[PDB]
């Protein structure tokens, strides 16, 4: 077989290249470089590790920034700043859907595992609107809001929908 | 790579030319990334520019024609088992099922190349055995006759007169689709075992 | 350039310097789509003016075609799959018969696939049996010899004394026709029967 | 393009720089032209001025090495059928005698489609197989032997004790029939018949 | 310059850009030593970055195959041991592996020339010969069927009353004709041997 | 650029790369003057580089390989004549002895038709057929196993009970060294004919 | 035989490929998937639906491109 050992050095650069695509920057790096590299590695059954380090850059950047700017936002634009963040990881993961689709085809059926995109849905729903904290936050803001339009008061009915449709 | 209406894979070092919309068949290949012009999928060659794929340009050939002109042909001097494979990486499931039957075409062709191949043996008398020799199944061929001791006479007119072994060249199906058995089935053969 | 009554067919990349007018013949041909200019086109190359043929020159030949110069016909090693989708393609259903037929006479001759073989027994005693085994049918081939049990001159010499079994590898018919509309023939086949 | 020795060559649409001796060694030959210069030649284009040739095959090879050599190419998966098919169309005039053995050895396998084997009885006591069975003719090969008992001792030590049965195909072409108009070997015939 | 995550192999006339991984099948391999510059290379194609080693890429196929996919399928038509001799030059164990394992395929595929062929003898009787010819192991096929005498229960229907023999193309050695032995074994069989 | 220390030939019209020593390992094949720089050359252009080498580059392959590594390459699609050809052109003695070999191994079986096949007669017993058939001898095959009738030692458990024919195909080449036999070698035959 | 789960997306896609050659579009279109669809969308006894479908469509054809152009010049 072969050595894992410069495969695993350039898999560092190719994570970091993976969450700088997540930041939605595209600007510093060789796009089909990173094509490249990502689609080599799953013919040789390194997806795996793949698999891991997608899985928790995923979730690491989900913590810092989505969970973060959800706590920070006030309520009454606390839709419009889950709702922002929201496209902004829908953004990222559709760009890193598109690095990858070899191992989201043959790896993640082979293993019987979870797509990259579909993990890293579950880990958007474990992180913010099933996490305690943002989902009683979001419950009852929006209670709030639908309370309030029945009484003819100004709301944007938009922002709810959207966060209705993220719930289900 | 390049921007053109074609696209030109370097599949294992050669340039297959042809055109986006044959590729655009199967999105489920991984053909149709390569067919991308915009940044999903970006590929060069530092002589030419051609876009790069890993996979051999053996196999490719019944695929791309699969994928050209709605029907595979797989040329009688490549393995088939070849061309199974390449369906796999681009897990075609119609053309995985189209070389599987190409296989036990083979296989039922090449019986004689270890795999399925059945066997029978029919009991006669000489009176039916002519009957059954010449209302012989088309596809079964007669492997062997036996006589066997007759206890009437010395010979012909017993029943127990000619085993006639006899043998059809029977098609291999590949594994994971065949030979799957059930539980009913099962009891049925403990019953008739004893 | 291919605006013109010339054109470069890029047929497996291969530019092909045809008139239009060659290759305009019905709509029935793929061909005659390319060269005729239209919009909606997405089959075409404006910088070096070539309409680009998707189809290598690999299967675009055994194709069953006329009116022009090539060549066509499965052959005794030509593909099955090849020919018959390429009649296919040139609709009729007696085509589709026909084509049919072919491939089952040029398989069923050597009778492989079809697998059609013949197998008769002769009774023959022994001070015959070097006659019709050296005096055999052309045509035919030797398959196996049955010695008989006998209880006249010891055992040997009987008026049944050997079955030569005998076969041969051909179609009884190369189109695989069965069953008979003649009633009287199925009278009589009864009647033989029992 | 004859700008120097090398010249422009269309295949697979790319443009090769061949020497004008590997594209003439006889004037019956298509390549030989495009090193020849004349205002006819219309095989003119407009991207470099490459010459146009319909080349995109799959049986080109061996037959032009056989052009260049001189000797008949038979593959152990292309047999004297492929000589018999590409190696007559390019064109090399020695393989009308070398053919016609290859067309000969093609009968030769055909005619043994209609199985044609000459089938022997040899009568041997069993200490006399061995001998006989080691010394077995070239391109005779054994098929069948059957014991058989004797009037006396139940056969063996005894001459009627076995039959060996053997066979040899044909290196005949085809026939319907063998006929010469010798009467007298009619009359031979017949008088032997009994 | 000359060297990247992907690097530029000439092997033969024709430059393959390939991952510096993929060309490594083990770190043993002379492959993956020239990816890395060596002071001790000094010939080396350096108009294009591509470094020069001089093997037949016919060989290199298979090789670069099994190399990018895992699994090793050598083609019917090219030499297997073209494969094996690429391999060692290269000093890959797997591909020597793999090459051992398609040439007993092969040898199975080629076990009508001279090469080892499985050869069985199996006991029956009268009744149970039905079972067991019908319940024939698949990848085996009957080569014959004897008849004995019936040394207990009369004449007929014995335990010992018929001799099945069948066989399997595919050698019973470890690999092709000649495995290494182990002394053991021969301690064994000289054990059972008196 | 020709050659530095590297010789791009130009076989055929088909580039290939290779070094001046790997054509050095035999320095009496005829690319030895071609690869060398020296103004011997009767074919080459410096315009683009490359000695003009008009010879076959599909036989080049196997001859090359032994020029190289000292093995020769015997694949299915070869012509073992065409390569003997092209060993002969460039000089490799051991070489052209070895495809006459491989030509005169395929002809004894494929154009010649199978002649000369070895065939044995074997007697055994029971408990030795069983095992001699286990240990069936290396490129060897079953024919027929047959009982022989017996009175002394009954009809069952004799060592002479059964007998056992083999064969084994020669695709051989014939003895070039003197197929024919010689005096003595004769003397002794007629002693051993009775 | 008679059973209409799968006969409305082929007949969709049949009636597609019908237009796309109206619309002058054979370079992307195989006939011999065209006419096996057809064939096996005739021979289940469907023929009334296709006969409907060819009626229609040679209409909608005449107007959409043979009405279309003779009127405009």
């Amino acid at each position: 077989t072969m050595d894992e050992k410069y495969v695993n050095s350039i898999w560092d650069l190719l994570k970091n290249a993976i969450q700088e695509i997540q930041r939605k920057n595209n600007s510093g790096l060789s796009f089909e470089e990173l094509y490249r590299n990502a689609y080599t590695m799953v013919l040789h059954k390194h997806g795996e590790k793949l698999y891991t380090g997608l899985r928790e850059v995923v979730t690491e950047h989900l913590i810092n920034k989505v969970r973060e700017d959800v706590l920070n936002s006030l309520n009454n634009n606390f839709l419009q700043t889950l709702n922002q963040a929201w496209n902004d990881h829908q953004t990222a993961m559709v760009m890193i859907r598109d690095i990858l689709m070899y191992m989201d085809r043959v790896y993640v059926q082979q293993n019987n595992v979870e797509n990259v995109y579909n993990l890293g849905l579950i880990i958007f729903r474990d992180q913010v609107v099933r996490y305690g904290c943002i989902r009683d936050h979001l419950r009852q803001t929006l209670l709030d809001m639908i309370a309030r339009e029945r009484k003819g008061e100004v709301v944007d009915r938009g922002a709810i929908r959207n966060a209705c449709q993220m719930l289900m | 790579g390049s921007v053109s209406k074609w696209v030109r894979l370097n599949v294992g070092g050669t340039y297959f030319l042809t055109t986006r919309q044959t590729l655009c068949r199967d999105p489920k290949s991984f053909l149709y990334r390569l067919c991308q012009a915009d940044p999903d999928l970006d590929s060069d060659k530092d002589e030419t520019g051609a876009y790069l794929i890993d996979r051999d340009p053996t196999y490719f050939g019944p695929v791309l024609n699969y994928l050209r002109h709605g029907k595979l042909v797989i040329n009688k001097d490549l393995a088939e088992e070849g061309v199974l494979e390449e369906a796999e990486f681009y897990n075609i499931t119609s053309l995985i099922k189209l070389v599987k039957d190409k296989i036990r075409e083979r296989d039922s062709k090449t019986s004689q190349v270890p795999v399925k191949h059945v066997y029978r043996v029919l009991q006669c008398q000489e009176e039916e055995l002519t009957q059954m020799v010449s209302t012989m199944s088309d596809g079964w061929k007669f492997e062997q006759l036996v006589s066997i001791g007759s206890s009437y006479n010395y010979g012909n007119e017993d029943q127990a007169e000619f085993l006639c072994v006899v043998s059809k060249e029977l098609h291999n199906t590949p594994y994971g689709t065949a030979s799957e058995p059930s539980e009913k089935a099962k009891i049925l053969q403990e019953r008739g075992s004893r």
